[PDB]
């Protein structure tokens, strides 16, 4: 079985928004769903639970706000009144049934991130790191900055470089935007890095040569 | 105060019905819906259903009585003018037949045209106290009517425990298996519903005769009370006689042992005593059987008769009462007990109420689960409880320790 | 009102046996008590799924006890493998007052040290010309946690830098750091020398680099 969730995004302060969490494997009657929330650097919060019954149980600070649902394969959750307070990455979790009168949660999602800013979205800008005796092995790297919605993905060599790479966290700034760096090592051909953001669904393409 | 263990692993409320139900197919060709159940019986003469047999008057031995109708005096109709030794044979002949191989189940012997205690029978029962009396004339003319009428309690008395003892003791050490016991022991005595405030409240009397009636309890196994139900009560008249009957019920049990309590099935009916074709609505259940779930008996028999089961259209309306009010009920009141007992208890055993004198159920809260039937009959549960469930409970309820789990 | 409480937040324990995380509450909570584990940037991972069992998969022999109103999740292996952020979420339907999730503990492992290796990255073409440089600054392998200073010329800025930590390693516990510093281009046309420098105490690492 599997759970992926969906619908995170950019948004703007005062709106509402709706995410999907998807299941295949298993069906909704038998195993409840529960969403959770992380704000960066933060711990989980408890949004909502939805039974085998239909019954749907809320925190107490969330009551008034969100709302849950389900259909035959989908499970959503539908929110109101967006504040600078609900940046974060949601999960959703499964229930595995080790117990018949609680719930106990096995399988996870990866998350959607959802960003709650007045702006508008920007594109990446890929500049290249090369170091000016040299040996036989050396280290290069691509630099990745100023782009408005996580996430950022880098590869090296449509992925076949898959050894030695150092892909290291965002950073948010004081004027609303990120940073990112990646390196990697080869033995001394020129190494190519492939940058892709999906939020403006742009690839870009570097080749990397030492000077 | 402590509670018996169960017979069958992995349930604490036990359920047996015992009804010649076993002919007509229920609702389309499908036979049985008794899955819930855990001992079924029939009292068919000739039929051989293990789990739940009874021995009526007409059988095991040669059993006495006046018969109350207009008709003719049977074996002599006192305890006093038996062999006490064909009975026996006898009895020994139909174990032999009625339970060939040995096997798990409950055997009730239904005798009560006598009653084995003195001045328990007004009318109509005063025949057996007649004859009491001038049979001791027929033996001696010195005493005068008072000195028979005292000599008549001391052959009636000893008669017949002497052979209800020896009736039980030819099946205890027999076919030990089995779980012997005589049908409605004890008795309270309930008849003053009717007058200006009353309460069902078992009069003293009668608690001291049950209480001095305490040499069969060491006998049987089972005990197994009436909690029929008649149609000229109120609400809370009912609960008060169900309630008070019950907890007597569970007061003998005291004395036979008092670590390790017996177990009392109680003996009910899903019609009316007075009409006998009308059922139990759901608020009649409750203070029919949730009294019973609350007040710690070891689990319900239900008994029938071929008065509701005879006819085809009978059987069509027994099928809608199972499959629309008994069954879910019966999974109400369970998984409630059940979940009782592995949230509160650890299952040490089953919870009993703080103070009976009050309306306190141990039901499924409906804003949480959902009891449904799927396509094919078989009954499913979905949803799990609230903390504020669990805590009204534990406020309301509370628990006791098994005869095992101490 | 449900109140669940986590002490300690962050726990900092070497190689052996360290803490049980622990969690208490207000409303009497019987057994509905679960334990999850959470490495960053990955989803969390069911550890144990009452107060007291743990689920298939869990190789580190934990083992949690409680009940009543605290409980606890004692840690008995612990390695560079097990190092996460661990979490005690109530099992039970919440009632309508609740707060189920607690704020969080943090495992620290202080395995064996290792010596950094700083590498210095200039900021190539396209990148003066747009407005804005950049100087980078990659520490690799190392253990424990450094300190980074500049020297732009023997100017020693305080404002524009950013700094980046890795996950504990799954190897030997090492960290990797990334630093940069960010500057306006008629700035970094007034100088010639630029000099990175990462600190641990006695023993510190420079790199430094010269326009042309
Ligand atoms: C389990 O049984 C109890 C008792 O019958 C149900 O509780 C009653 O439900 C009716 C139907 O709405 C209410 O009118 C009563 O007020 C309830 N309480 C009583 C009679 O004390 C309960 O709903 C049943 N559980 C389920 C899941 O149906
Ligand atoms: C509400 C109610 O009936 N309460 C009963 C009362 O009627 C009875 O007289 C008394 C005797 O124990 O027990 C209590
Ligand atoms: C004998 O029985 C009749 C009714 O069956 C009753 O009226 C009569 O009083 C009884 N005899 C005695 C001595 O009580
Ligand atoms: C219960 O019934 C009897 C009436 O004789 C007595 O024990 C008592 O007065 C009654 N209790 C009441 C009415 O509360």
């Amino acid at each position: 079985q599997s759970v992926e969730e969906s619908g995170g995004r950019l948004v703007t302060p005062g709106g509402s928004l709706t995410l999907t969490c998807t299941v295949s494997g298993f069906s909704l009657s038998s195993n409840a769903i529960s969403w959770v929330r992380q704000a960066p650097g933060k711990g989980l919060e408890y949004i909502g639970i939805i039974s085998t019954s239909g019954s749907t149980y809320y925190a107490n600070w969330a009551k008034g706000r969100f709302t849950i649902s389900k259909t035959s394969t989908t499970v959503d959750l539908k929110m109101t009144s967006l504040t600078t307070e609900d940046t974060a990455t949601y999960f959703c979790a499964r229930d595995g049934a080790y117990d018949d009168f609680a719930y106990y949660f096995d399988l996870w999602g990866q998350g959607t991130l959802v960003t709650v800013s007045s702006g508008q979205p920007k594109a990446p800008s890929v500049f290249p790191l090369a170091p000016c005796t040299p040996s036989s092995t050396v280290t290069l790297g691509c630099l990745v900055k100023g782009y408005l919605p996580e996430p950022v993905t880098v590869t090296w060599n449509s992925g076949t470089l898959t050894n030695g790479v150092r892909t290291f966290p965002s950073v948010r700034q004081s004027s609303g935007l990120y940073s990112l760096s990646s390196v990697v090592s080869v033995t001394s051909q020129p190494v190519t890095c492939n940058v892709a953001h999906p939020a403006t669904n742009t690839k870009v393409d570097k080749t990397v040569a030492p000077s | 105060n402590f509670r018996a263990p169960p017979v069958i692993p992995n349930v604490p409320f036990l359920w047996a019905w015992n009804a010649p139900s076993e002919f007509c197919l229920g609702k389309f060709d499908e036979p049985l819906d008794m899955s819930l159940f855990s001992f079924i019986g029939s009292p068919r003469i000739n039929a051989t259903g293990q789990g739940v047999t009874i021995f009526y008057v007409d059988r095991l031995g040669y059993y006495p009585y006046i018969d109350s109708i207009t008709g003719v005096t049977v074996n002599g109709g006192i305890p006093q003018k038996i062999s006490l030794q064909d009975h026996l044979d006898k009895a020994k002949k139909d174990i032999t037949f009625y339970m060939p191989v040995d096997n798990l189940g409950m055997a009730v012997i239904d005798w009560e045209e006598w009653r084995p205690t003195w001045a328990r029978n007004w009318k109509p029962k005063d025949v057996y106290k007649n004859r009491s009396i001038e049979l001791v004339q027929q033996q001696n003319v010195q005493l005068s009517l008072t000195e028979a009428t005292e000599k008549a309690k001391q052959e009636f008395e000893k008669a017949g425990k002497d052979f209800l003892v020896e009736t039980i003791k030819l099946g205890k050490l027999l076919r030990p298996n089995h779980l012997w016991g005589y049908y409605l022991f004890p008795d309270c005595y309930n008849h003053h519903y009717k007058k200006p405030g009353y309460n069902g409240s078992c009069f003293n009397v009668e608690i001291k005769r049950n209480d001095d009636l305490s040499w069969l309890w060491n006998e049987s196994t089972a005990l197994y009370p009436s909690i029929y139900l008649n149609t000229q009560q109120s609400p809370v008249a009912a609960t008060l006689y169900v309630r008070n009957r019950v907890r007597e019920a569970i007061r003998v049990s005291k004395i036979p042992d008092a670590k390790s309590p017996l177990p009392v099935f109680a003996y009910t009916r899903i019609v009316f005593t007075d009409q006998v074709l009308k059922f139990l609505s759901q608020d009649e259940l409750v203070y029919t059987f949730g009294e019973t779930v609350a007040l710690g008996a070891s689990g319900i028999v239900i008994w029938g008769t071929l008065s509701i089961m005879r006819s085809m259209k009978s059987c069509l309306l027994l099928d809608n009462y199972m499959e629309t009010i008994l069954n879910p009920y019966i999974i109400n009141v369970t998984l409630a007990a059940k979940m009782c007992s592995q949230v509160l208890c650890q299952e040490q055993g089953v919870c009993i109420r703080k103070n009976w004198n009050s309306s306190d159920y141990l039901h499924l809260n409906p804003d949480n689960f959902a009891i449904q039937l799927e396509k094919g009959g078989k009954f499913t549960v979905r949803g799990k409880p609230t903390l504020e469930d669990l805590e009204q409970f534990s406020e309301k309820f509370y628990c006791s320790c098994y005869s095992t789990l101490s | 009102a449900l109140v669940m409480t986590q002490t300690p937040s962050s726990v900092s324990a070497a190689v052996g046996g360290t803490v049980t995380i622990n969690c208490q509450a207000s409303q009497n909570i019987y057994s509905g008590l679960a334990w999850y584990q959470q490495k960053l940037g990955q989803p969390p991972k069911l550890l144990i799924y009452k107060a007291s069992t743990l689920a298939s998969g869990v190789p580190s022999r934990f083992k949690g006890s409680g009940s009543g109103t605290q409980f606890t999740l004692t840690i008995s292996g612990v390695q560079c493998d097990d190092a996460a952020t661990y979490y005690c979420q109530l099992a039970y339907s919440s009632t309508n007052v609740d707060n189920a999730f607690g704020g969080g503990t943090e495992v620290v492992v202080k395995g064996d040290p290792v010596a950094p290796t700083v590498l210095i990255f200039p900021p190539a073409a396209d990148q003066v010309a747009t407005g804005t440089v950049t100087i980078v600054c990659v520490a690799n392998k190392y253990f424990p946690d450094v300190t980074v200073t500049w020297e732009v010329d023997g100017t020693t800025q305080t404002t524009g830098i950013e700094n980046s930590k890795t996950p504990q390693n799954s190897a030997d516990c090492t960290y990797n750091l990334s630093s940069t510093l960010t500057l306006t281009s008629t700035q970094y046309n007034s100088h010639k020398e630029y000099t990175c420098k990462v600190t641990q105490g006695t023993t510190s690492v420079v790199q430094s680099f010269n326009r042309g």
